[PDB]
RNA sequence: AUUAUAAUAUAAUCAGUUCAUGGGUUUGACAAUAACCUAAUUUUAAUGAACAUGUAACAAUGCACUGAUUUAUACUAAAUAAAAAAAUAAAAUAUUUAAAAUCAAAUAUAUAUAUAUUUGUUAAUAGAUAAUAUACGGAUCUUAAUAAUAAGAAUUAUUUA
């Protein structure tokens, strides 16, 4: 009878991080039926560093109960290029393939995108350049 | 064709016989005709019931593995082919009824919407928003029972008859869209409109 | 019922039926799609 | 070649649940024995699978078993992924897909996962995607039942009929 | 024609993607705008190595078909099947409704088969509709073994005696 059912994952418009209750995102976990406070202890162990509370897509995955596996991803996909640079794709700031590969290393450094090949991440990097006002130099 | 080709499984308790009618009748179309000669019967534990059937159709009873098949004299004849798929399906339904029994749950939905067995099972009184009393007599073969007032069950050997009766019962008040409210036969659904 | 000469099926849930020497188009989803050929 | 050996390939894609399928080349003999042990738990033996006739076996579904007379070249190509394996494959006589059964097999597989080469998800009872196999892994079949053939099966006699009054 | 002997049945509907822009609101569908691309597990860091043929990256197999929704979520969702004595023939998506062309049949010339001419390619229903009275002129006509000496269009198409 028991089988892979469905629950919830909190993020809505991709959220941020840095470990905190989060207004009304924490309460949104309440709408989902789970709190968001002591998770920040472990979440802080998963959310800090030089980056100023980077908005790494809040992967607030929830189990069929309060108990839940909360995670995130690589530094905001687009932000990577946006930070590096402060027609072709969206033109504007152009990121050399070398810098693109360097950003691919950063993305692949994160365990979430570690599975993603740096070459595939480079293609995804062109996608962020296509969306945000950025450009990828061949 | 694809339906009629599917062989029917039988358990030892049930017997699918066939034999000619006492007075065969002929259905006359515009150009084509159809002579009802044979009369299939499905006798079993819960009851027994029969199907009057054309001459071109005939069974093929096998001793091994409890299978029986059904075939027509000309599958390329359209009318015969159409009949073949029907008859097989009918006798399958009969088999199911005699061994297991057909069922039809009616759930009543509404304030003061409920059924009642008035004449010791022989008349299903139905109260569904009417000054006049409503209801209808149960046919022969059909047995009705009411676990709850708002949840009636119809039961019988003939799949045709039971589900017809259920439909008749429903017809007093089919489900309204605005409030899911009325009489729902088996897994019946209705897309509820926004209130506004 | 929209009684008309032209009787096309609108959505995927529409289905055509031939009864009483008339083409009916009933529909399982949208009840507005009920049509009849004359 | 096909013949009886393709019938063993059919044994891999039979009913029930839980399958293995791994490259024969670079397969740890100790791990291979453990894989055989895993199939021996449910009863069976490892069966070697080679290409050319494997693609032919995959080409014909629910058809008379092909034999030496049947030729890979004589059969049409169309589907280019017909040969799922890229070389010799050693797979125990496992069944279909079951997380409970594969769990123990995975433990042995993980120990030398680098040495062996797993076979990508190939549409069986349901469409299986190698690229989406990650989702298939996260969302596998319901392993609530462990009896499979014995008991349950068709003798489970589940009288659900009416459950809501 | 193309795809065919490989579809309803069958889950999953995913990897850029949440397409980008504007945008209180918009992740499918807010309108505008854009429309193809990565992903192939058994395993990972802030100032450098195409990207490799691994027996194969590739695969539109979707810019959620399309609603849904405050926008999303939910949610259907292109991916597509089980099931083939095989094609010879009963799949879909269409275009088509033709003997011009091609093909077959025939005439005509030289005639051991050379040219030219001629002939051969859709059906039913609905649409249907006024006024003394139905009005194919009327009757009425579509056939059924069993079964008569015995019926079987009396309509349309092409023909015979």
């Amino acid at each position: 009878m028991s089988q892979a059912a469905k629950n919830v994952i909190v993020k809505l418009i991709v959220g941020a991080g840095q470990a905190a209750p989060s207004p009304p995102v924490g309460p949104a976990l309440g709408s989902k039926g789970i709190k968001a406070i002591d998770f920040c202890k472990e979440f802080n162990a998963r959310s800090a560093n030089y980056q100023p509370g980077v908005p790494v897509p809040v992967l607030i995955t929830i189990k069929p109960d309060r108990t839940f596996t909360f995670e995130m991803k690589s530094p905001p996909t687009g932000y990577l290029l946006l930070k590096a640079l402060k027609g072709p794709t969206r033109a504007l700031g152009e990121l050399s393939l070398k810098h693109v590969y360097e950003i691919a290393k950063i993305k692949k450094s994160d365990e979430r995108h570690s599975l993603l090949e740096m070459e595939g991440i480079v293609k995804s990097i062109v996608g962020v350049a296509k969306s945000m006002g950025i450009k990828v130099v061949p | 064709s694809q339906v009629g080709s599917l062989p029917l499984y039988i358990s030892p308790e049930v017997q699918v016989s066939i034999n000619a009618l006492s007075m065969p009748r002929i259905i006359r179309k515009g150009r084509t005709s159809m002579n009802i000669s044979q009369n299939i019967t499905v006798k079993g534990p819960k009851g027994e019931l029969s199907v009057e059937v054309p001459d071109f159709l005939h069974l093929d009873k096998d001793e091994k593995h409890g299978k029986i098949n059904v075939t027509v004299q000309n599958s390329e004849d359209k009318h015969q082919r159409s009949m073949w798929g029907t008859v097989r399906s009918l006798i399958n339904n009969h088999i199911i009824g005699v061994t297991e029994g057909h069922l039809a749950v009616l759930r009543f939905v509404g304030t003061g919407y409920r059924a009642q067995l008035e004449n010791d099972g022989k008349f299903v009184n139905v109260k569904v928003g009417a000054s006049i009393k409503q209801g209808l007599d149960v046919p022969e073969g059909i047995v009705v029972k009411t676990p709850a007032p708002t949840s009636l069950i119809i039961e019988g050997c003939n799949k045709q008859q039971v589900l017809l009766f259920a439909a008749k019962l429903r017809k007093f008040h089919p489900p309204e869209p605005y409030k899911g409210k009325g009489i729902y036969v088996n897994d019946e659904t209705i897309k509820l409109k926004d209130k506004k | 019922f929209k009684v008309r000469t032209s009787v096309k099926k609108f959505c995927s849930d529409c289905y055509l039926v031939r009864r009483k020497g008339r083409v009916y188009i009933y529909c399982k989803s949208n009840k507005k799609h009920k049509q009849r050929q004359g | 070649r096909k013949t009886f050996l393709i019938d063993t390939y059919k044994h891999l894609m039979e009913n029930s649940s839980m399958i293995f399928f791994v490259h024969y080349n670079n397969l740890s003999k100790t791990e291979d024995h453990h894989f055989r042990f895993k199939i021996k738990q449910t009863g069976g033996k490892l069966t070697k699978v080679r290409n050319n006739l494997f693609e032919v076996y995959l080409r014909n579904s629910h058809l008379p078993d092909p034999c030496g007379f049947v030729k890979r070249k004589e059969q049409n190509w169309k589907h280019p992924l017909l040969p799922l394996l890229k070389g010799p494959t050693a797979t125990i006589t496992y069944e279909d897909t079951n997380p409970q059964q594969v769990a123990k097999l995975l433990k042995v597989l993980q120990s030398a996962q680098d040495k062996l080469m797993v076979i990508g998800a190939k549409v069986e009872n349901e469409v299986l995607n190698v690229e989406k196999i990650n989702t298939f892994k996260t969302l596998p079949t319901k392993p609530e039942m462990q009896s499979q053939l014995v008991s349950v099966l068709q003798m489970l006699s589940g009288l659900g009929l009416v459950r809501t009054l």
